[PDB]
């Protein structure tokens, strides 16, 4: 409509560079109002950067200003919260600032009070209802005055609990100065509508509308003004002028919080409206959903895979996740040798599935980073990078001796996979975040693989003795005799055999010092010793290998 | 409880036995598996403190 | 608004007589109006769906990421 | 024994005899149904309880009334499978006999006026099936079993943890069943308090002074009376020498005599006695311990006529002066002394400022509504309406039975409301165990907490439907006229129906049924649910609750539950549970009179439990008799201790009463913990039916009852002879038993083939009887999706040895071989849904083109004239399934698609491109496609060929028990005729329609003849009538939504063979998933004949504490060896004899069976039958918490041929080296979860976006990105990383121009960033300027 809630006169057009009754064609017409409709031909986004405002007939008193602890409107008044809501609900009477010496600033009557007062007096006792009075109150109040009075109290007094109270007062009216803030506009006159796009209404799939609580709520305020208008033009009585009053207020705090001092307002079905408050408080509110963390363009979520199949600092990927991952890499790579004429037809080429388009996808993948992610993310380890290998089976590998860094048995467990675009983010993911680099726990000192696998364990029986079984009774020249006796078949890792092993321990400059002896030892410990460079002395493996023993 | 358990699961179990024992261990279970919140919102304070 | 409640107080008996969903064809021949105005009637008295309904029994995630923007393009078209 | 049990006999291992009867699993669930639909005009359940307590029902004029008489249920109007299919609602209509009844104004008791009476139609109701399915829009939703708090009294202690100084304080809450409770508290103070509603906490007595009462009354009901009396210089009292009990004597007791308690000491149990025996009647007493007491009633003063001391008032000298000057000299004191009494009603009425019951009424009326001046007359009406009105407060029998045995009244029947003396009693008791005289109730207690099934849910929506009608009537009848008014006008049938379909389709105990697999069924079916409305929630659930009482023995199974938050609270019902008339679960027992065990069976309660002994299973029985060890362990109070043979009282029936089906499945349940027992339960509750149903070998022996009960399978109702067998429809002809005289001995089954669930899974009924087999009454012609025959197969039986490999065994994972895959082993089928609405626009109808633009012949191939799929194709994800166009307007267009329209010149028509395509990744085939249109819009040729399909499908059984009849009654006629003549060849030449033509001679047969040829002529007019109903509920079946001209159902069948990344477990719980798939030549294998299938992983196995697949699989290598050694012995033919004698030998080898098998009686094919279903391995069973000890385990090994130790070497398939320690191997029985690779893979780079932030979606259906949240952004910031984590949230997720830039450097090669300024930081701002707050982009 011409004058409703989004409508196109104020927000700008709907569609993208179109007016209301579609007259404006030929986009070129930019900044044209219309003659009939009304509409500036922009683009769609305007309506996103732009806001709409109320016209209010009578003034309404800003909830959160007096409902939020500690009451700033009743320290900045000196007041308790009590009061200020029997004034504000329209239940009795403040007296704004009285000129004769009976009453004085800040002093309530009732009903019958005020009548009693009314009848004797005139022309000087100045009273209002609710928000008119306490925006007359804060106009006519000076801070300079009320300030100095408070420093002059403090210097005689020094009881704790008005000595801090009064510190407090002075803080924030110091605070109220400096920033340069005025007290009339505490109070609301013209308040501030929500932009459409924020509170979308499109038809939903199934043939009917999704409606907005926010719009109901904006519908609900603009229904209740107009009423007070129409009651103003009309010399409503004194009740109905005050009961209308009081709907406002409770309209526009359920616009801005929606019932938390009272009942809340009943919703559609059976919940109630969730208001700006909800939306900005709540745990499902935007602060820890749309900018801590949110969804992310170029994800996935798959299953793990039980075996290396790789190196440490590389995984396994399907081709699928670069199927939809790498596309635009993909399509980057064929328009740069001119393999496909454009972008549309490399689109359907990538969507036959041409052997073309995976043998330039494992140039795609060559030497690329990838992020992996085990949901939650509690310590660093929890983040790395690493360069996938096109495999078959749809389930994403994980690396084993990452096992103990992700905190994430092999059990059916879901992985996150994440691809970084830019130069700057790759090169901080390989250089960074890689499992090479990122080996130790950043709690301590000591390296986070502490691993399962009875696979170790029959490493450390290896590392174990046994009966003196055929096999025992020699001296082998190394550890490759002892692996080949070993691999021909003809004796068993435990045999008490002398092994020729050449040791090197490092000099006190930073050099290798050579030495060959004799060492009491069995076949399964040579072979360990073997796998072990020439940069660790033998005296740690020369006992048994455990869980703290390879730690150390 | 005053009377323990003299079997094991080698030899198996009764039904009084293992009825005793499942109060036990799905207690552990439940103070684990709500203890893990209190833990993330530990992290969470943690967090933002620091 | 006054030809719903009347074409409701017509169902209303219409159920109440025969005991099924009162057919659109009827309902015309009942009321002396075409067929196009009593489907139009009966597309448009809908009431709209609320925005934080849940699309589950359980209260965890609600209708406010489950929606599509069809309205602006995508990359594709663009590039 | 059965023709099921004698296809294949399972080896029970089973040491203590089975004397109980099994009972039906899903019996709660037909029970409750049946009670809240069956009529019973004695009986309050349901719909009579309802109209009883409803009607009849009084308006304000009090002239006309509506009267109740009965209901009745209507007929289903369409089948369980059209419902099924289509999408209606399976109900019945409901008609309630309502009669209208108008008195007279001028007559005082004239009711001649108006009387009259009409059936009214209230809405429909949803009945169910034999299975336990709630038919609601066509989808098949299960309420399940909410668990609450009986309505009644509850006494309760604060355990601390929230007080001042640490005292115990006790409180007693009143649950009704509508209306709002009480809650009588005791504050720290030492002050009672009472809550309504928990609104405000008033004093104890305002209650009691509202029931007129005075202060008198109340001290002389709560407090005793002692007398007082004075002759002008005295103080004597009627002490009574039992009240002295701790009490310090102050003064010298002389009651005649001497000092009898010396000053200083205090009173003891000797003095007690010794002043009981003296026989005290006076003893004078000094003023100070006088002084200082509490009177009890109002002494009026006879000289003045004032009152000179109210009650409730400290005696003084003075006060003692003037009541002896009075006159007043038999004074009526209280006895608060010590802690045997208490004077906290004396505290309560000082603190309560009311005088009389006025006050106390005004009182009441500001606590409930504040704000409102309080009037006398309204305030009575509402203090009426809340508590004593039958209409409105009203608990139940069962509510009233609990408050009586509470109170420990003698009668358990009284009526709704409460009364005035009700409120006093549970104040006394409330009291008294505040004085240290009762005990606390506990809450986990079961007889402190019952049961609403399905029948209580729908009596509580169906009386919520009737207040709102009510309403609804006294609104209408208040105004309108008494006699141009029908009553069937004034009725809507609007609210009702809408509060049942809002009941049925979205309360939290409506879910939909896991139709995975039958026992998923049974165990959702046999669920108790403590979530949802009218019990706690899952944020109210603390760690008192969720723990397993002792009391939960043999009722609520403690190994089956949902982990993560719902841990406890939503559990399974045990087997041998039931559900009482009253809502509690009870446990049959069997009587121990004096150690001698009868078949006397008593159902006991919780309460009932708790108050005499229980002895386990676990004793010898006796051939009958009493007891073997003198020192017999029992249970009682909570307490397990060796008792005598006279100190038993009751002996439970078996050890699987404590566990459910779902959990006890589990062949060696006492081998497993506790965890991993629930681990393993949930993993076969969610298991997935293969290809191939193959029985397991090791199992229970209940295993039959739940697959006979499941109703999946073939139930035959009567048994008989099976005429003809088909893969869709099974004839069966009854025997001449149980032929009834009236109807036909012939029943006939269809066979549901690839039904579609919510768990799209693949579902058919196979027949398993063949050609000239009878079967009785409770057999099986057909298994179902995962059942074998007369067993539930859930997964499929496969080779597993527990060794070590090169990484493809890391953590608990599962290494499996090609064979697997090859075989077709672990094949499921998936049937997903793809639906085409057509929907006309605002500037244009909607229509269906096989002609689409930009379309060729390969999508235009497999495409009918009207653009449907032919049924039979098989398509790959990208190709159109249903061709779908819209009219487009005029589109503008950039200058230079215009210029590239100009230079080609094409026609280009305006016509949109929305046709149904098949997702990514799925080639599959299609089933079966259905095309739903509303009677508007004509079929257009294309639905004619699917109805024409369905109708040659139909009319198939109908003209076959057509065929059939007309054929018996033909050969009656054939009978009749040759008793009356000699008719042998003039009959079979004739035609069969010309005998009716033939005339005879004028007697008896003439008109036998005339009434066969009516009883014909009835019968073509029935199946005429058939046929007509069949049509017209057909034609009348084309309900659609509104705004939707047709809708076109793809039903697409994938294969989706197994493929590594799926999840598999087993029993016990060893959950894992698929490493990789290696061929049969990389795998270990034995010596002579058996490879390994799957290998295992030794690392997990031992540290969680289970035994359990050790033990199975020793058991299945046990059962492998029998089998391959019956499987040689019938691969020759030397003489079936021997074969006889070898499994009566194997049959025969436990020493204490149960059941003992008869195997000299069987026939030789019978045995052939048996030899060839036993080739596969023998089914062996153990009963729950019973198994084999390892001696019967080696035994069973040496009787095979095998090793007693079960543990033998393999050979690697890689270098063919022998393994140092032998290794364990044996047939185990593996299942799997839904948990497909296909579906749980989901990834995405660019697509759609949110609507307020443009955000990405999320979930598999949605087809967005994934979420980002603050953890990892944590870690990015622990990290040096600072490009990774402003790429991931302000250039992917918000900002459009940012995204847009990258992507175009990326599709040209330029990898650039370009930041900007992130969309949720704009909506941020804009929503904190909403509130009122300047925020304007503050620059340098």
């Amino acid at each position: 409509e011409r004058d409703g809630l989004f409508c196109a006169r104020i927000f700008g057009p709907v569609k993208d560079y179109e007016c209301l009754c579609g007259k404006y064609k030929r986009l070129k017409h930019r900044g044209v109002i219309c003659e009939k409709c009304g509409v500036e031909v922009t683009q769609t986004k305007v309506r996103r950067e732009r806001m709409g405002h109320i016209e209010l007939a009578s003034p309404t008193a800003h909830i959160w200003f007096l409902k939020s602890l500690p009451s700033r409107i009743g320290l900045l008044l000196d007041m308790p919260l009590r009061d200020i809501e029997r004034v504000l609900y329209f239940e009795s009477y403040v007296v704004i600032e009285g000129g004769m010496t009976n009453l004085e600033r800040q002093q309530i009557l009732t009903e019958e009070q005020y009548l009693d007062a009314l009848e004797e007096f005139g022309d000087e006792f100045d009273a209002k209802m609710g928000a008119e009075a306490i925006q007359a109150l804060l106009k006519s109040m000076d801070l300079e005055q009320e300030c100095e009075q408070l420093r002059e109290e403090l210097n005689e007094t020094n009881s704790e609990t008005k000595r801090k109270k009064l510190t407090k007062r002075i803080k924030l009216l110091e605070a109220f100065v400096q920033s340069g803030n005025k007290p009339e506009w505490m109070i609301l006159t013209v308040l501030p509508v929500l932009p459409p796009d924020l509170r979308p209404l499109v038809p939903l799939d199934g043939g009917r509308f999704a409606t907005s609580d926010l719009n109901d709520l904006y519908r609900r305020v603009i229904n209740r003004n107009n009423r007070l208008k129409r009651l103003l033009d009309l010399a409503a009585p004194d009740i109905i002028v005050r009961n209308e009053k009081r709907m406002l207020q409770e309209a526009v705090d359920a616009l801005l919080d929606n019932g938390r001092r009272g009942r809340a307002i009943t919703g559609s079905n059976k919940r109630p409206l969730k208001s700006l408050a909800d939306m900005i408080k709540g745990k499902q509110g935007r602060f820890r959903q749309n900018l801590l963390g949110k969804r992310v363009d170029y994800s996935g979520r798959s299953v793990i895979t039980v075996g290396p199949y790789l190196r440490l600092h590389q995984c396994g990927l399907p081709k699928k996740m670069a199927l939809e991952l790498f596309k635009p890499f993909i399509y980057g790579k064929l328009e740069l040798r001119g393999l496909a004429t454009t972008i549309k037809a490399a689109k359907k080429m990538v969507e036959r599935e041409e052997a073309v388009v995976w043998d330039i996808l494992d140039e795609v993948i060559r030497e690329h980073p990838v992020l992996l992610n085990r949901a939650p993310t509690l310590h660093r380890l929890g983040i790395q990078a690493f360069e996938p290998v096109l495999i078959e089976g749809k389930a994403i590998q994980l690396h084993p001796l990452v096992c103990a860094a992700y905190n994430a048995d092999f059990d059916g467990d879901q992985m996150a996979v994440h691809v970084p675009l830019t130069l700057e983010a790759q090169l901080e993911a390989r250089a960074l975040m890689m499992s090479t680099n990122n080996i130790l726990s950043p709690a301590n000192g000591e390296p986070i693989i502490v691993p399962s696998q009875d696979v170790v364990l029959g490493l450390y029986y290896m590392t174990r003795d046994c009966v003196n079984a055929k096999g025992e009774g020699m001296v082998l020249t190394g550890p490759k005799e002892a692996e080949r006796l070993y691999r021909s078949g003809l004796a068993s890792l435990h045999a008490r055999v002398k092994v020729r092993i050449t040791e090197y321990e490092k000099d006190a400059n930073g050099e290798l010092v050579a030495k060959t002896s004799l060492k009491d030892t069995t076949v399964g410990r040579a072979i360990l010793w073997m796998i072990v460079p020439k940069g660790l002395p033998y005296s740690i493996v020369n006992q048994a290998l455990g869980k703290k023993a390879i730690s150390k | 409880i005053e009377t323990p358990i003299t079997a094991n699961f080698r030899e198996g179990l009764n039904v009084l036995q293992y009825f005793i024992s499942t109060h036990g261990a799905r207690k552990g279970l439940a103070d684990t598996a709500l203890k893990t919140a209190n833990s993330g919102y530990l992290t969470r304070r943690l967090v933002d403190v620091a | 608004i006054e030809t719903i409640n009347k074409l409701n107080r017509i169902s209303r008996q219409m159920l109440q007589e025969m005991g099924r969903e009162p057919t659109p064809e009827e309902l015309a021949e009942r009321m002396l109006m075409p067929e196009d105005k009593i489907r139009k009637v009966l597309k448009i008295a809908k009431e709209p769906i609320s925005m934080e309904t849940p699309i589950g029994d359980d209260e965890d995630s609600h209708l406010g990421d489950f929606i599509e923007d069809t309205t602006l393009e995508l990359p594709l078209d663009s590039a | 024994y059965s023709y099921t049990e004698k296809k294949r006999i399972r080896k029970d291992f089973g040491k203590r005899p089975q004397v109980l009867d099994v009972p039906y699993l899903l019996s709660i669930q037909l029970d409750s149904f049946q009670k809240f639909i069956e009529q019973d005009p004695e009986g309050q359940y349901g719909l009579e309880a309802a109209f009883r307590s409803v009607f009849p029902i009084q308006s304000y004029s009090g002239n006309s009334e509506l009267q109740y008489v009965s209901y009745r249920l209507g007929e289903p109007v369409f089948d369980v499978q059209e419902c099924q299919i289509r999408g209606v609602t399976y109900s019945a209509p409901l008609r309630v006999k309502l009669r209208l009844v108008i008195y007279e104004r001028e007559a005082p008791e004239g009711t001649v006026k108006d009387i009259k009476e009409q059936e009214v139609y209230m809405g429909e109701i949803p009945l169910m099936t034999d299975n336990g399915t709630f038919v609601i829009n066509g989808t098949e939703r299960v309420i399940v079993s909410q668990l609450h708090r009986s309505p009644g009294v509850f006494f309760d202690s604060d355990k601390g943890k929230t007080h001042s100084s640490g005292k115990v304080l006790y409180n007693a809450r009143i649950i009704p069943y509508r209306g709002s409770w009480l809650d009588f508290e005791f504050d720290p103070k030492d002050n009672l308090f009472v809550r309504i509603d928990r609104r405000r906490k008033l004093p104890a007595t305002i209650i009691l002074r509202a029931l007129n009462y005075t202060t008198e009354q109340i001290l002389d009901l709560f407090f005793e009376k002692v007398i007082f009396e004075i002759r002008d210089n005295k103080l004597q009292m009627e002490l009574v020498p039992e009240r002295l009990r701790g009490e310090t004597a102050s003064f010298d007791i002389e009651a005649n005599g001497k000092v009898y308690v010396e000053k200083g000491r205090r009173i003891t149990a000797r003095h007690i006695r010794q002043l009981e025996k003296d026989d005290v009647k006076l003893i004078e007493v000094p003023v100070e311990y006088i002084a200082g007491k509490v009177v009890a009633k109002d002494y009026i003063d006879e000289s003045t006529g004032e009152l000179i001391c109210a009650a409730n008032m400290e005696l003084s000298l003075d006060l003692l002066a003037k009541l002896s000057q009075s006159g007043h000299k038999r004074i009526e004191t209280l006895f608060t002394n010590d802690l045997d009494h208490g004077p906290y009603i004396s505290e309560t009425l000082r603190v309560d400022p009311t005088n009389d019951r006025l006050s106390a009424l005004v009182e009441i009326y500001r606590m409930m509504r504040p704000g409102e001046p309080p009037t006398r007359e309204a305030a009575e009406s509402l203090f009426e309406n809340l508590f004593f009105s039958e209409d409105r407060y009203d608990l139940s029998a069962v509510g009233r039975m609990k408050f009586n045995r509470s109170l420990l009244r003698e009668e358990i029947e009284g009526s709704g409301i409460l009364s005035k003396d009700d409120i006093i009693d549970v104040m006394k008791k409330l009291i008294d165990i505040r004085n240290g005289k009762g005990e606390v109730d506990d809450i986990d207690h079961l007889g402190n907490r019952r049961i609403r099934s399905v029948g209580e849910m729908a009596e509580n929506q169906f009386r919520v439907g009737l207040v709102r009608v009510e309403r609804a009537v006294k609104e209408r009848l208040s105004l309108g006229d008494l006699d141009t008014l029908m009553p069937q006008d004034m009725i809507n049938a609007k609210p009702i129906s809408a509060a049942v379909k809002e009941f049925f389709g979205s309360s939290q105990l409506s879910q939909f049924m896991d139709q995975n697999n039958p026992l998923s069924e049974i165990t959702h079916k046999r669920r108790i649910s403590a979530l949802g409305p009218g019990g706690l929630t899952r944020e109210r659930a603390g760690f008192e609750v969720r723990d397993v009482h002792p009391t939960h023995y043999g009722r609520v199974c403690p190994i089956e539950t949902p982990e993560g938050p719902n841990i406890g609270l939503i559990n399974s019902l045990s087997v041998y549970a039931q559900t009482n008339e009253y809502g509690f679960l009870e446990t049959p027992y069997r009587k121990v009179t004096d150690g001698v065990v009868t078949d006397e069976i008593h159902y006991l309660s919780a309460i009932e439990e708790g108050n005499y002994v229980i002895a386990q299973a676990n004793s010898n029985l006796d051939e009958e008799g009493h007891f073997v060890e003198d020192l017999v362990t029992c249970r009682s109070k909570g307490e397990s201790s060796l008792f005598s043979r006279d100190q038993v009282d009751y002996m439970d029936v078996s050890t699987q009463q404590v566990v459910s089906v779902g959990a006890s499945l589990i062949p060696f349940l006492e081998h497993d913990d506790a965890n991993r027992a629930l681990m393993g339960a949930n993993m076969q509750r969610q298991a997935v039916p293969t290809l191939r149903a193959d029985k397991p070998l090791v199992g229970t022996g209940m295993e039959r009852a739940v697959a006979v009960d499941s109703g999946v399978t073939a139930v035959a109702k009567r048994g008989g002879v099976v005429q003809y067998v088909d893969a869709s429809r099974i004839v069966i002809k009854v025997n001449e038993d149980e032929m009834y005289p009236g109807e036909a001995g012939i029943d006939i089954y269809n066979l549901t083939k690839y039904t579609r669930s919510n768990q799209n899974t693949c579902i058919n009924q196979m027949p398993c009887v063949s050609l000239g087999e009878p079967v009785e009454r409770g057999d099986v012609l057909a298994d179902g999706p995962s059942t074998d025959l007369g067993e539930l197969a859930l997964g499929q039986n496969m080779r597993v040895a527990f060794m070590p490999w090169n990484g493809y065994n890391f953590e608990d994972s599962i290494l499996v071989s090609e064979r697997v895959v090859q075989e077709d082993r672990f094949t499921t089928i998936h049937i997903q849904e793809l639906a085409c609405v057509s929907r006309d626009t605002k500037l244009g109808p909607e229509e269906i083109t096989a002609d689409i633009p930009n379309v060729g012949e390969a999508a235009l191939s497999k495409l009918d004239e009207s653009g449907i799929v032919y049924i039979g194709a098989e398509v790959t994800g990208g190709d159109i399934l249903v061709g779908k166009v819209t009219p487009k307007g005029e589109t503008q267009l950039t200058p230079e698609e215009k210029l590239l329209r100009a230079i080609f010149g094409e026609k280009a028509s305006d016509v949109k491109d929305s046709s149904l395509r098949v997702p990514n990744g799925v080639s599959g085939t299609v089933i079966d496609v259905q095309v739903f249109t509303r009677d508007g819009v004509e079929k257009d040729k294309r639905a004619l060929e699917i109805e024409e399909m369905q109708l040659k499908q139909a009319k198939k059984d109908l003209s076959e028990e057509l065929q059939i009849l007309e054929a018996g009654l033909f050969s009656r006629i054939r009978a009749v005729l040759v008793a009356g003549g000699v008719e042998a060849e003039k009959l079979d030449k004739l035609p069969r329609d010309r005998w009716l033509e033939l005339g005879l001679t004028d007697e008896e047969k003439q008109n036998q003849l005339e009434q066969l040829a009516e009883q014909y002529d009835e019968l073509k007019h029935e199946f005429e009538k058939k046929l007509e109903a069949k049509r017209r509920k057909i034609t009348q079946g084309d309900d659609l939504a509104p705004g939707v001209l047709k809708i076109v159902k793809v039903y697409l069948a994938v294969k989706r063979r197994i493929q590594p990344g799926d999840k598999m477990a087993g029993r016990h719980g060893n959950k894992g998933v698929i490493s990789k798939i290696n061929p049969i030549e990389d795998m270990p294998y034995d010596e002579n004949g058996t490879p390994v299938d799957i290998v295992l992983n030794p690392l997990g196995v031992p540290s969680r504490m289970n035994i359990g697949q050790i033990l199975e699989t020793h058991l299945g290598m046990a059962a492998k060896g029998i089998g391959d050694k019956i499987n040689a012995m019938l691969k020759q033919q030397q003489e079936v004899a021997k074969l006889r004698e070898f499994i009566q030998r194997a049959y025969d080898l436990g020493a204490d069976v149960r059941q003992k098998v008869d195997l000299s009686t069987f026939s030789d094919e019978e045995v052939m039958r048996l030899a060839e279903n036993l080739r596969k391995g023998m089914p062996i069973a153990t009963p729950v918490f019973d198994g084999a000890k390892e001696a019967e385990i080696k035994e069973l090994l040496k009787l095979g041929d095998l090793p007693t130790s079960g543990q033998i070497r393999l050979y690697d398939g890689r270098t063919g080296e022998q393994f140092e320690r032998p290794v364990t191997v044996g047939y185990m029985y593996m299942l799997k979860l839904n948990h497909l690779v296909d579906d749980k893979m989901h990834a995405r780079s660019t697509g759609s976006y949110s609507l307020v932030t443009q955000q990405p979606l999320g979930g598999k259906a949605q087809f967005g990105g994934q979420r980002f949240g603050e953890m990892e952004v944590w870690a990015l910031e622990a990290y040096g990383a600072a490009y990774t984590l402003q790429e991931m949230l302000t250039v992917k997720s918000d900002d459009v121009n940012g995204r847009t830039k990258m992507y175009k450097n990326i599709v040209d090669g330029n990898h650039q960033m370009e930041p900007g300024m992130p969309e949720s930081f704009n909506v941020l701002l804009k929503e904190i300027r909403s509130l009122g707050i300047n925020i304007e982009l503050e620059d340098e």
